[PDB]
Protein backbone atom coordinates (compact mmCIF):
# COMPACT_ATOMS: atom_id res chain seq x y z
CA UNK A 1 0.00 0.00 0.00
CA UNK A 2 0.95 3.67 0.43
CA UNK A 3 2.84 2.85 3.65
CA UNK A 4 6.09 3.28 1.68
CA UNK A 5 7.19 5.08 -1.48
CA UNK A 6 6.80 3.21 -4.77
CA UNK A 7 9.59 5.17 -6.49
CA UNK A 8 12.31 3.90 -4.13
CA UNK A 9 10.94 0.32 -4.07
CA UNK A 10 9.59 -0.17 -7.59
CA UNK A 11 7.66 -3.25 -8.66
CA UNK A 12 6.53 -4.52 -12.08
CA UNK A 13 2.86 -3.96 -13.02
CA UNK A 14 2.05 -7.41 -11.55
CA UNK A 15 0.36 -9.16 -14.46
CA UNK A 16 -1.57 -12.32 -13.59
CA UNK A 17 -3.53 -14.67 -15.88
CA UNK A 18 -7.24 -15.51 -15.71
CA UNK A 19 -8.56 -18.97 -14.75
CA UNK A 20 -9.43 -20.93 -17.91
CA UNK A 21 -10.25 -24.49 -16.79
CA UNK A 22 -10.47 -27.21 -19.43
CA UNK A 23 -12.32 -29.62 -17.10
CA UNK A 24 -15.59 -29.49 -15.17
CA UNK A 25 -14.11 -31.24 -12.13
CA UNK A 26 -14.45 -28.96 -9.07
CA UNK A 27 -11.26 -27.16 -8.08
CA UNK A 28 -10.23 -27.92 -4.47
CA UNK A 29 -8.05 -24.79 -4.43
CA UNK A 30 -10.97 -22.40 -4.93
CA UNK A 31 -13.17 -24.12 -2.33
CA UNK A 32 -10.31 -24.16 0.18
CA UNK A 33 -9.66 -20.47 -0.54
CA UNK A 34 -13.33 -19.66 0.09
CA UNK A 35 -13.29 -21.61 3.36
CA UNK A 36 -10.05 -19.90 4.41
CA UNK A 37 -11.22 -16.38 3.65
CA UNK A 38 -14.63 -16.84 5.30
CA UNK A 39 -13.21 -18.51 8.42
CA UNK A 40 -10.03 -16.42 8.88
CA UNK A 41 -9.86 -13.21 6.87
CA UNK A 42 -13.26 -11.79 7.85
CA UNK A 43 -12.66 -11.98 11.65
CA UNK A 44 -9.15 -10.63 11.07
CA UNK A 45 -10.52 -7.69 9.06
CA UNK A 46 -13.16 -7.00 11.71
CA UNK A 47 -10.58 -6.98 14.51
CA UNK A 48 -8.20 -4.81 12.49
CA UNK A 49 -10.92 -2.30 11.64
CA UNK A 50 -11.90 -2.14 15.33
CA UNK A 51 -8.28 -1.47 16.27
CA UNK A 52 -7.98 1.14 13.51
CA UNK A 53 -11.09 3.02 14.63
CA UNK A 54 -9.80 2.87 18.21
CA UNK A 55 -6.53 4.41 16.99
CA UNK A 56 -8.41 7.10 15.05
CA UNK A 57 -9.89 8.39 18.33
CA UNK A 58 -6.43 9.37 19.65
CA UNK A 59 -4.05 10.52 16.92
CA UNK A 60 -0.62 12.09 17.39
CA UNK A 61 2.37 12.67 15.13
CA UNK A 62 6.12 12.09 15.23
CA UNK A 63 8.52 14.03 13.02
CA UNK A 64 11.69 13.20 11.12
CA UNK A 65 14.66 14.99 12.67
CA UNK A 66 16.43 17.45 10.38
CA UNK A 67 20.17 18.14 10.55
CA UNK A 68 22.10 21.08 9.15
CA UNK A 69 25.16 20.95 6.87
CA UNK A 70 28.11 21.95 9.07
CA UNK A 71 31.60 22.39 7.55
CA UNK A 72 33.35 19.14 6.69
CA UNK A 73 36.82 17.92 7.65
CA UNK A 74 38.39 19.72 4.67
CA UNK A 75 37.44 23.14 6.11
CA UNK A 76 38.96 22.56 9.56
CA UNK A 77 42.33 23.73 10.86
CA UNK A 78 44.95 21.21 11.92
CA UNK A 79 44.23 21.33 15.67
CA UNK A 80 40.78 22.94 15.86
CA UNK A 81 38.91 20.42 18.00
CA UNK A 82 35.39 21.88 17.76
CA UNK A 83 35.23 21.95 13.96
CA UNK A 84 36.90 18.54 13.93
CA UNK A 85 34.16 17.16 16.21
CA UNK A 86 31.42 18.69 14.06
CA UNK A 87 32.92 17.30 10.85
CA UNK A 88 33.47 13.86 12.39
CA UNK A 89 29.85 13.61 13.54
CA UNK A 90 28.59 14.75 10.13
CA UNK A 91 30.85 12.22 8.39
CA UNK A 92 29.60 9.40 10.62
CA UNK A 93 25.98 10.32 9.87
CA UNK A 94 26.76 10.35 6.14
CA UNK A 95 28.42 6.94 6.53
CA UNK A 96 25.24 5.57 8.11
CA UNK A 97 23.14 7.06 5.30
CA UNK A 98 25.39 5.46 2.68
CA UNK A 99 25.10 2.11 4.47
CA UNK A 100 21.31 2.37 4.32
CA UNK A 101 21.48 3.29 0.61
CA UNK A 102 23.49 0.12 -0.04
CA UNK A 103 20.89 -1.78 2.00
CA UNK A 104 18.08 -0.38 -0.16
CA UNK A 105 19.84 -1.39 -3.38
CA UNK A 106 20.49 -4.88 -1.99
CA UNK A 107 16.81 -5.24 -1.08
CA UNK A 108 15.89 -4.22 -4.64
CA UNK A 109 18.24 -6.86 -6.04
CA UNK A 110 16.86 -9.59 -3.76
CA UNK A 111 13.27 -8.74 -4.68
CA UNK A 112 14.16 -8.80 -8.38
CA UNK A 113 15.79 -12.22 -8.06
CA UNK A 114 12.84 -13.73 -6.20
CA UNK A 115 10.18 -12.19 -8.44
CA UNK A 116 11.66 -12.95 -11.87
CA UNK A 117 11.81 -16.72 -11.34
CA UNK A 118 13.85 -18.65 -13.91
CA UNK A 119 14.60 -15.50 -15.96
CA UNK A 120 16.37 -13.69 -13.10
CA UNK A 121 19.70 -13.87 -14.95
CA UNK A 122 18.34 -11.76 -17.81
CA UNK A 123 15.49 -9.81 -16.18
CA UNK A 124 17.62 -8.47 -13.29
CA UNK A 125 20.41 -6.79 -15.25
CA UNK A 126 19.46 -3.25 -14.23
CA UNK A 127 19.37 -4.13 -10.53
CA UNK A 128 22.69 -5.98 -10.83
CA UNK A 129 24.41 -3.02 -12.49
CA UNK A 130 22.89 -0.58 -9.99
CA UNK A 131 24.25 -2.69 -7.14
CA UNK A 132 27.62 -2.92 -8.91
CA UNK A 133 27.86 0.87 -9.17
CA UNK A 134 26.71 1.48 -5.59
CA UNK A 135 29.07 -1.17 -4.17
CA UNK A 136 31.98 0.22 -6.21
CA UNK A 137 31.34 3.72 -4.84
CA UNK A 138 30.98 2.41 -1.28
CA UNK A 139 34.22 0.43 -1.60
CA UNK A 140 36.03 3.48 -2.97
CA UNK A 141 34.76 5.57 -0.05
CA UNK A 142 34.98 3.40 3.06
CA UNK A 143 36.83 0.13 2.35
CA UNK A 144 40.11 -0.67 4.17
CA UNK A 145 39.60 2.08 6.76
CA UNK A 146 39.42 -0.61 9.44
CA UNK A 147 38.46 -0.10 13.05
CA UNK A 148 39.10 3.34 14.54
CA UNK A 149 38.06 4.85 11.22
CA UNK A 150 37.61 8.61 11.00
CA UNK A 151 36.95 11.41 8.54
CA UNK A 152 40.69 12.13 8.41
CA UNK A 153 41.52 8.58 7.28
CA UNK A 154 38.81 8.69 4.61
CA UNK A 155 40.16 12.06 3.44
CA UNK A 156 43.69 10.64 3.26
CA UNK A 157 42.48 7.65 1.24
CA UNK A 158 40.60 9.95 -1.14
CA UNK A 159 43.66 12.20 -1.51
CA UNK A 160 45.88 9.21 -2.32
CA UNK A 161 43.37 7.95 -4.89
CA UNK A 162 43.16 11.42 -6.45
CA UNK A 163 46.95 11.67 -6.63
CA UNK A 164 47.16 8.28 -8.35
CA UNK A 165 44.39 9.25 -10.78
CA UNK A 166 46.06 12.57 -11.61
CA UNK A 167 49.42 10.86 -12.19
CA UNK A 168 47.81 8.29 -14.49
CA UNK A 169 45.90 11.00 -16.37
CA UNK A 170 49.01 13.13 -16.93
CA UNK A 171 51.00 10.07 -18.01
CA UNK A 172 48.27 9.22 -20.53
CA UNK A 173 48.18 12.83 -21.74
CA UNK A 174 51.98 12.67 -22.16
CA UNK A 175 51.46 10.30 -25.11
CA UNK B 1 10.91 6.33 28.29
CA UNK B 2 12.75 9.09 26.42
CA UNK B 3 10.78 11.84 28.17
CA UNK B 4 11.04 10.34 31.66
CA UNK B 5 14.63 9.09 31.71
CA UNK B 6 16.66 10.77 28.95
CA UNK B 7 17.30 14.16 27.34
CA UNK B 8 17.84 15.44 23.82
CA UNK B 9 20.99 14.91 21.78
CA UNK B 10 21.86 18.63 21.85
CA UNK B 11 22.76 18.47 25.55
CA UNK B 12 25.25 15.63 25.08
CA UNK B 13 26.56 17.23 21.88
CA UNK B 14 27.36 20.57 23.50
CA UNK B 15 28.68 18.97 26.69
CA UNK B 16 31.04 16.93 24.50
CA UNK B 17 32.21 20.11 22.77
CA UNK B 18 32.85 21.82 26.12
CA UNK B 19 34.78 18.80 27.42
CA UNK B 20 36.83 18.62 24.22
CA UNK B 21 37.70 22.31 24.45
CA UNK B 22 38.79 21.95 28.09
CA UNK B 23 40.94 18.90 27.35
CA UNK B 24 42.58 20.47 24.28
CA UNK B 25 43.37 23.62 26.26
CA UNK B 26 44.88 21.48 29.03
CA UNK B 27 47.03 19.57 26.53
CA UNK B 28 48.35 22.73 24.90
CA UNK B 29 49.02 24.22 28.34
CA UNK B 30 50.99 21.13 29.40
CA UNK B 31 53.13 21.24 26.26
CA UNK B 32 53.73 24.98 26.68
CA UNK B 33 54.68 24.49 30.33
CA UNK B 34 57.18 21.78 29.40
CA UNK B 35 58.77 24.03 26.77
CA UNK B 36 58.92 26.97 29.20
CA UNK B 37 60.52 24.79 31.88
CA UNK B 38 63.14 23.57 29.41
CA UNK B 39 63.97 27.12 28.31
CA UNK B 40 64.16 28.45 31.88
CA UNK B 41 66.44 25.61 32.99
CA UNK B 42 68.67 26.07 29.93
CA UNK B 43 69.03 29.86 30.21
CA UNK B 44 68.22 30.82 33.80
CA UNK B 45 66.75 34.19 32.81
CA UNK B 46 63.26 33.43 34.13
CA UNK B 47 61.76 33.33 37.62
CA UNK B 48 62.24 29.56 37.82
CA UNK B 49 65.53 27.77 38.53
CA UNK B 50 67.03 30.85 40.20
CA UNK B 51 69.82 29.32 42.26
CA UNK B 52 71.09 31.54 45.09
CA UNK B 53 74.11 33.82 44.75
CA UNK B 54 76.10 35.61 47.44
CA UNK B 55 74.36 38.70 48.78
CA UNK B 56 76.34 41.85 48.03
CA UNK B 57 75.06 43.50 51.23
CA UNK B 58 77.65 41.47 53.17
CA UNK B 59 80.53 43.36 51.54
CA UNK B 60 82.25 45.87 53.83
CA UNK B 61 82.96 49.12 51.95
CA UNK B 62 85.33 50.70 54.46
CA UNK B 63 89.04 51.58 54.52
CA UNK B 64 90.95 48.35 55.05
CA UNK B 65 94.14 49.49 56.86
CA UNK B 66 95.79 49.23 53.43
CA UNK B 67 94.99 51.51 50.47
CA UNK B 68 94.97 48.64 47.95
CA UNK B 69 92.27 46.75 49.93
C1 LIG C 1 3.19 2.82 29.88
C2 LIG C 1 4.38 1.88 30.24
C3 LIG C 1 4.14 0.41 29.78
C4 LIG C 1 5.45 -0.44 29.77
C5 LIG C 1 6.23 -0.35 31.13
C6 LIG C 1 7.79 -0.48 30.95
C7 LIG C 1 8.53 -0.65 32.34
C8 LIG C 1 9.82 0.23 32.45
C9 LIG C 1 10.18 0.56 33.95
C10 LIG C 1 11.57 -0.02 34.38
C11 LIG C 1 12.64 1.11 34.61
C12 LIG C 1 14.11 0.59 34.40
C13 LIG C 1 15.12 1.28 35.37
C14 LIG C 1 15.90 2.45 34.69
C15 LIG C 1 15.89 3.76 35.56
C16 LIG C 1 16.80 4.89 34.97
C17 LIG C 1 17.57 5.69 36.09
C18 LIG C 1 18.05 7.09 35.60
O1 LIG C 1 18.72 6.95 34.40
O2 LIG C 1 16.92 7.93 35.40
C19 LIG C 1 16.88 9.04 36.26
C20 LIG C 1 15.45 9.60 36.30
O3 LIG C 1 14.91 9.36 37.60
C21 LIG C 1 13.79 8.50 37.60
O4 LIG C 1 12.85 8.96 38.50
C22 LIG C 1 14.24 7.07 37.99
C23 LIG C 1 13.20 6.35 38.90
C24 LIG C 1 13.23 4.80 38.71
C25 LIG C 1 13.61 4.05 40.04
C26 LIG C 1 13.71 2.50 39.83
C27 LIG C 1 13.32 1.71 41.14
C28 LIG C 1 12.40 0.47 40.85
C29 LIG C 1 12.50 -0.62 42.00
C30 LIG C 1 11.08 -1.13 42.49
C31 LIG C 1 11.20 -2.40 43.42
C32 LIG C 1 9.89 -2.67 44.27
C33 LIG C 1 9.92 -1.93 45.65
C34 LIG C 1 9.08 -2.68 46.75
C35 LIG C 1 9.95 -3.66 47.60
C36 LIG C 1 9.10 -4.73 48.33
C37 LIG C 1 17.82 10.13 35.73
O5 LIG C 1 17.85 11.19 36.69
P1 LIG C 1 17.65 12.77 36.16
O6 LIG C 1 18.98 13.36 35.75
O7 LIG C 1 17.05 13.60 37.28
O8 LIG C 1 16.61 12.78 34.85
C38 LIG C 1 17.13 13.11 33.56
C39 LIG C 1 15.96 13.05 32.51
N1 LIG C 1 14.92 14.12 32.72
C40 LIG C 1 15.62 15.37 33.06
C41 LIG C 1 14.21 14.27 31.42
C42 LIG C 1 13.87 13.92 33.75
Amino acid sequence: PDSWDKDVYPEPPRRTPAPAPQTSLPNPVTYLTKIFDLLVDRPVTLAREFIEQQHAKNRYYYYHREFRRVPDITECEEKDILCMFEAEMQWRRDYKVDQEIVNIIQERLKACQQREGESYRQNCAKELEQFTQVSKAFQDRYSDLGAHYSARKCLAKQKQRMLAERKAAKEAAAA
Amino acid sequence: IARTFYDGPEKNYEKTMAILQIEAEKAELRLKELEVRRLMRARGDGPWYQYPTIDKALIDHSPKTTPDN
